[PDB]
């Protein structure tokens, strides 16, 4: 004749510690004794330190009990409890890592957006936004339309790529309804150019629900309804978490006081002698289309020399050699004198960088070769550094439904 | 009628 | 459910059974645990605060009642009481922490997370109650008692380590900060607040008493032994009955009291012990003072001053005899260095600062000592070193053992490292190597190769490039002699034996010989060798100095035959005697073309050996100032014990002449080298202050030869008169290229 | 060694010294008390457990005799309830009264593993259930009056 109510207050507190938040909410309806035990303050600690990432310091600053912290937060962002943990983890990883590096981007970030603005956007576009999309904008509305942005900044001589996270009002104003990009909502913009990675709010006209794709206009097809795609990734949570992990882990390096899109593999190195020749990689769909296949790749070749070299070992880049090898099988070789019209000298401990540019009709490829070098003091000594086998990777070449017809 | 049997010498090589 | 007042009587009886340890059984332990468990699970909804209050009140009452039996006790008795009661209390509280374990895990842990600081684990409550009822009123008494026991142990007696270890363990464990009992590491807050401070401030008093009660009535030599013993002894009393964190502070304080306070008496005994050369006590004193950082600085100065003074005294003991006996001087310097190198390597543990003080001491000693001041020039020291190095490699009657010779040449190289003016040594060794190699006077060629290799390792390549070129020129000349012998066997031969050693004019520092009349047979031999020389390789020239060439002549006109070896000058003079016996000095000068001074010295040697008579034997022979009208007549009645007697022995007036010529040549070489150095410096600088310029020159050439400021001003005057280093407009401070 | 544990009813249950040492209470009894050799074979009464539940505790500790220590705590994690071992899942398949008495005896001896797995298995019978389903499953009457029922209705609207 023993029941759950008849158990002591201590093992019952361990049983309730194994329940989810919904069950602890539901346990208040069971019995008067279980109503008192379900309102235990340490019980609602792992439910707040995991579902909302509200650490103890936030509790001490707010000076409120744990259950009230859960209730107050659930009255604000409670509709997105299944994604708020991941979204706020990504936002806190970004806003903590970029603060020592680029505080301008952090200061450019606006405060959170209210539910009224999001509902107004839903009414204006006539549809319902993805729930994970809405959750991030409850934390940060984005940025003012200024350079630099938050979603990367790719620097090229004749085409500056730098995108910011659009606010809800600009996204509603720029919401797409024309043929081709049907039921698509952009969430980024460049100001310098007109690239906007649209989001999907309905899976129609050959579109996956909640997918992240570039613009990729068709060039061969004269029909404006024929618009191709470049699927960057999965739904909003996966896209944002992947970008945040790339930024904070070192996958996206931070240079020139900006966040750059240089997908760099450390193993793609072919260090000859004492000069590291690690090469980055980037993809730009602004100068690309599926048909005709251009797939404009670019990268900044970072070269430096170790301190073991003598001061007289100041090699000067005589010329560059290319071994552009498409994955189809075509190989093209270029022996252009110098890099981007420059003759740099690699001093011991000196780090020099220079961007590149290429086109690739084939989906992948690699451009190896050697960089001709010659010491300034040592006239007789001539050597070269071998370019590695780094592969240029670009996303899916999804074409429009009207293109096939 | 003095006669000399063994004799050694030293000479300085100078480059012209 | 069970109320507290229904169960507290039995629980209190059980806990009192625990503290008054009567060897309880496990049945009573589990009954007590059930008593705690059946109360903490009954029904501000968490029961257990009342039981905690009764435990706190009971422990406070128990410790207050226990204190009344120990407050009157003092010295050993109160310490025995404290350690026994602490051991019993710690064990029985470790039992109570297991009895009241449910309240320790599900109410204390619950109400310590939600703030509410002031309630602790039952074990940590028992230490806090011990820290407030029997540690605070028995803190000064117990720490005074353990201080007195440490005094009795240090005074020479034997005392219980268990009691002191128990007291120190209690003081360490009582430092547990109550606010967070789940802390990291051992807590020493109480320990370094009531005992370590007091013990560490009482060891200061006790060692200043032993110091200025033992140093007053005993010499410093015994005080070093006592201080080393005390330092080892307080290294011992950290691991015996103290905590491991008192080691560094106690050793530092003992070093500051035993050594640092009395470092002024170690320095005034350092010189006294160094004079008697008691190496063991020097090692003991270095091993003692080295613990005091930055206190070793005065020892190095005293050591280097003593080494310099002892070497100066030894060189003064050498006296005037060391000037003409290089072996004695170099052996004295080497013996001083050997004696005061073991004392740095063994006693002073080969310390870098001390070996640097030894190196700096001999640098001020070998270059400038009594024998150099007697010769009013610092160049006498490397000159004597070169003379000694030549004496070892010379072909003596007793050839030195090759291992012994290698060892003593390595010792010479050790002496050479402290020579300031290495240029004088270079020139003197070059001339001695020349005078040995052209006469085949080298004892063994591998020894010369080893010395050249060691010089190469010592000072660059330009220092010994001339010597290596001389050695390879000797080899090339040997090959050329063999080839000329083969050619003479093949082509027409010469009756006179010929054996030359052709040497480069760039190397082999020599003096060009005066005019000389070539003998007819010697003329034929010379023409034959020049024909072979042009047949091999023509486009060059040869100077043919006869100053260092010899040969033997047959004296058939004498009463007995002779194979007397004579120099080329003497060979020509003897041939002139053969052609006609009566012959004058003026005729010698006009026919042989020899300069009058060297020819006069040759004739002086000829008269000295009685090789032939003058125009009057009754006149002066060894002290005659010969005139051009003096006639010399062949004497066939010359008698000697041997036939191969040498007349080409060196004369006494030419060794000093070669020495002063070497000094002049090395002075000109110094001038040229400092001119080139200042040219390079002003090429890389183009403007510099005068004193900064001379300092730059001195630092630039310091690796090979330390220059002299008057010589620098002479060469800069020469260059400023040559427009290479001309003065800028209206300046007495700097100039430009 | 061999320690003897008896129940409130009184039944000798000889347990290996390393099997009962999994329980924190018995381990602290055998360590802090010192395990005096005088009367070491005497039984150790546990007056809050019955015979069958103590036998099941001994059987469980025998099965987890070589069990690795728990990985400290996982407060920031979410207490993965479905990691119960298959043998542990099968062993706990008893009636609710027996399971609750096993929780009570698992807390008495302070066994971490048995208490953890019994709490997990009880939580699996509460997780994702309606309150009426919880009351019917656990035979718990509802003592909420209408005022008390409406009292909790004001807050709990925050989560519907």
């Amino acid at each position: 004749p023993l029941t759950l109510e008849s158990l002591p207050t201590d093992p019952l507190l361990l049983i309730l510690s194994f329940l989810d938040y919904r069950d602890l909410i539901n346990c208040c309806y069971v019995s008067r004794r279980l109503s008192q035990l379900s309102s235990h303050d340490p019980l609602w600690r792992r439910h707040c330190k995991k579902y909302w990432l509200i650490s103890e310091e936030e509790k001490t600053q707010k000076n409120q009990c744990w259950k009230s912290l859960f209730i107050d937060t659930y009255s604000d962002v409670g509709r997105y409890i299944d994604h708020y943990a991941a979204i706020k983890k990504a936002w806190d990883d970004l806003k903590k890592y970029l603060e020592p590096r680029c505080p301008r981007m952090v200061l450019s970030l606006k405060e959170g957006a209210r539910e009224e603005d999001l509902d107004a956007v839903e009414a204006q576009i006539g549809c319902k936004l993805p729930d994970d999309y809405r959750c991030s904008y409850r934390i940060h509305n984005g940025q003012k339309l200024v350079v630099p942005g938050l979603l990367g900044s790719m620097a090229l001589s004749n085409h500056y790529r730098s995108e910011d996270l659009l606010d809800v009002d600009t996204a509603a104003g720029g919401f797409q309804q024309r043929q081709g990009l049907k039921y698509c909502l952009p969430l980024t913009f460049c100001i310098h150019t007109g690239l906007s990675q649209y989001i999907a709010v309905e899976a129609a006209e050959g579109r996956n629900k909640n997918e992240v794709f570039y613009q990729c206009p068709d060039q061969m097809a004269r029909n404006p309804a024929a618009i191709d795609m470049f699927i960057i990734g999965a739904t909003f949570t996966d896209w944002f978490t992947s970008y945040v992990k790339n930024v904070v882990s070192g996958g996206f390096p931070i240079i020139r006081d900006q966040i750059f899109r240089y997908v760099h593999d450390p193993e793609c190195v072919a260090t000859t002698g004492d000069i590291t020749v690690s090469v980055s990689t980037s993809f730009l769909p602004e100068l690309s289309s599926v048909h005709p296949p251009h797939y404009f790749f670019t990268y900044r070749i970072r070269i430096e020399m170790s301190k073991d070299a003598l001061p007289e070992k100041a090699c000067q880049l005589d010329s560059r050699y290319w071994r552009i090898t498409n994955a189809k099988g075509d190989v093209e070789e270029v022996q252009g004198p110098g890099v981007v019209g420059e003759f740099p000298i690699i001093s011991p401990g000196r780090v020099y960088e220079y961007t590149s540019c290429t086109t690739f009709s084939t989906t992948s490829g690699y451009m190896e070769g050697y960089y001709t070098f010659h010491f300034l003091y040592f006239k007789d000594k001539i050597f070269n550094v071998a370019i590695p086998r780094f592969h240029m990777a670009c996303p899916t070449f999804r074409v429009s439904i009207a293109r096939l017809e | 009628r003095f006669e000399v049997k063994k004799w050694n010498a030293v000479a300085l090589w100078a480059w012209d | 459910q069970i109320g507290l007042d229904q169960i507290w009587d039995d629980l209190r009886a059980g806990i009192q059974q625990v503290y008054t340890r009567q060897s309880m059984a496990k049945s009573r332990y589990m009954e007590l645990y059930t008593h705690v468990y059946n109360y903490c699970t009954s029904v501000a909804q968490f029961v257990g605060l009342e039981l905690y209050k009764r435990l706190k009140e009971f422990l406070k009452n128990y410790l207050t009642n226990l204190l009344k039996d120990g407050e009157d006790l003092m010295d050993e008795s109160v310490l025995k009481f404290y350690t026994q009661q602490w051991e019993d209390y710690r064990f029985s509280s470790k039992v109570l922490n297991g009895i009241c374990a449910y309240l320790n895990r599900h109410w204390v842990r619950r109400e310590c997370d939600e703030g509410r600081k002031g309630i602790y684990e039952i074990y940590s409550l028992a230490l806090v109650t011990w820290r407030d009822c029997l540690f605070r009123p028995l803190n000064k008494q117990v720490t005074n008692a353990v201080l007195k026991l440490i005094e009795k142990e240090r005074n020479g007696e034997t005392i219980n380590t268990r009691l002191i270890s128990g007291v120190v363990q209690s003081y360490v464990e009582l430092g547990l900060n109550e606010d967070d009992a789940f802390a990291k590491g051992p807590t020493l807050t109480v320990y370094k607040e009531s005992f370590e401070s007091q013990f560490l401030a009482d060891t200061e008093r006790f060692y200043t008493r032993e110091s200025t009660e033992f140093l007053q009535q005993n010499p410093v030599t015994e005080y070093m032994k006592k201080a080393e013993a005390r330092l080892l002894e307080e290294q011992r009393r950290v691991q015996v009955y103290l905590h491991e964190s008192t080691q560094d502070e106690l050793a530092r304080k003992c070093e500051q009291v035993l050594i640092e306070k009395h470092l002024e008496i170690f320095h005034t005994e350092f010189q006294n012990l160094l004079d008697a050369d008691k190496n063991e006590d020097l090692g003991r004193m270095y091993n003692l003072v080295s613990r005091i950082q930055d206190g070793l600085g005065e020892l190095k100065k005293l050591l280097e001053t003593h080494i310099h003074n002892q070497g100066l005294a030894a060189i003064e003991k050498c006296g005037e005899a060391a000037l003409n006996d290089p072996k004695m001087y170099v052996q004295t310097v080497l013996d001083v260095h050997k004696k005061y190198n073991a004392l740095v390597m063994s006693a002073f543990n080969n310390d870098a600062g001390f070996v640097a003080a030894l190196d700096k001491a001999c640098g001020r000693f070998i270059n400038n000592n009594a024998v150099t001041k007697m010769a009013q020039s610092s160049s006498k020291s490397p000159e004597l070193l070169a003379r000694y190095c030549d004496s070892l490699l010379k072909k003596s009657s007793k050839n030195p053992e090759e291992a012994e010779l290698e060892d003593t040449l390595n010792q010479v190289m050790v002496v050479f490292k402290y020579i300031e003016d290495k240029d004088v040594f270079q020139k003197f060794y070059a001339k001695m190597l020349a005078k040995r190699l052209v006469h085949q006077n080298s004892a063994s060629d591998d020894a010369e190769a080893s010395m050249i290799s060691k010089l190469k390792q010592a000072c660059g390549f330009e220092y010994t490039s001339k010597l290596q070129r001389m050695f390879q020129d000797i080899g090339v000349s040997k090959d050329l002699n063999e080839q000329f012998k083969k050619h003479l066997t093949n082509s027409e031969p010469l009756d006179l034996d010929f054996s030359i050693q052709v040497l480069s004019s760039g190397s082999w520092p020599f003096q060009q010989s005066c005019t000389f009349a070539l003998p007819s047979e010697l003329e034929r031999s010379y023409q034959r060798f020049t024909a072979f020389y042009a047949s091999r390789h023509s486009g060059r020239k040869l100077t043919w100095l006869y100053q260092l060439s010899k040969g033997e002549l047959v004296t058939n006109c004498f009463k007995n035959r002779y194979t007397l070896q004579a120099s080329t000058f003497q060979m020509a003079i003897l041939l002139q005697y053969n052609t006609e016996d009566a012959y004058t000095v003026q005729q010698l000068t006009d026919s042989t073309q020899i300069k009058m001074d060297i020819l006069a010295q040759v004739l002086q040697i000829l008269l000295k050996s009685k090789l032939l008579v003058l125009e009057d034997e009754n006149a002066n022979v060894d002290e005659v100032e010969l005139k051009p009208d003096t006639l010399i007549k062949l004497y066939l009645g010359y008698k000697n014990k041997k036939l191969r007697v040498n007349i080409n022995v060196p004369m006494k007036t030419e060794q000093k002449q070669e020495q002063e010529t070497t000094h002049k040549n090395i002075e000109e070489d110094r001038k040229l080298l400092i001119q080139a150095a200042i040219v390079r410096i002003m090429k890389m600088r183009k403007v510099l202050k005068h004193q900064q310029l001379l300092g730059e020159v001195l630092t630039q050439l310091s690796s090979r030869f330390k220059p002299r400021v008057p010589v620098i001003k002479k060469c800069i005057d020469i260059l400023i008169e040559k427009e290479y280093l001309e003065r800028v407009d209206g300046e007495k401070d700097t100039y430009s290229y | 060694p061999s320690i003897k544990l008896q129940s409130s009813d009184g039944e000798i249950f000889e347990v290996d010294v390393e099997i009962a040492k999994q329980s924190v209470t018995i381990k602290t009894m055998l360590e802090d008390l010192g395990m005096d050799d005088e009367g070491d074979d005497d039984p150790v009464p546990l007056p809050n457990v019955n015979a069958a539940i103590l036998k099941k505790v001994i059987q469980w500790c025998t099965h987890h005799k070589d069990d690795p220590p728990p990985p400290e705590d996982d407060e920031n994690k979410e207490k993965r309830t479905d990691d119960i071992p298959v043998w542990d899942q099968e062993f706990l398949k008893v009636d609710q009264g027996t399971l609750f008495e096993l929780i009570l005896a698992a807390n008495y001896l302070d066994i971490k593993g048995l208490l953890d797995v019994t709490c997990k298995t009880v939580a699996n019978m509460i997780k994702g259930k309606t309150p009426e389903e919880i009351r019917k499953t656990f035979n718990i009457k509802n003592d909420f009056t209408e005022e008390e029922e409406a009292q909790v209705r004001k807050e709990n609207q925050w989560c519907e």
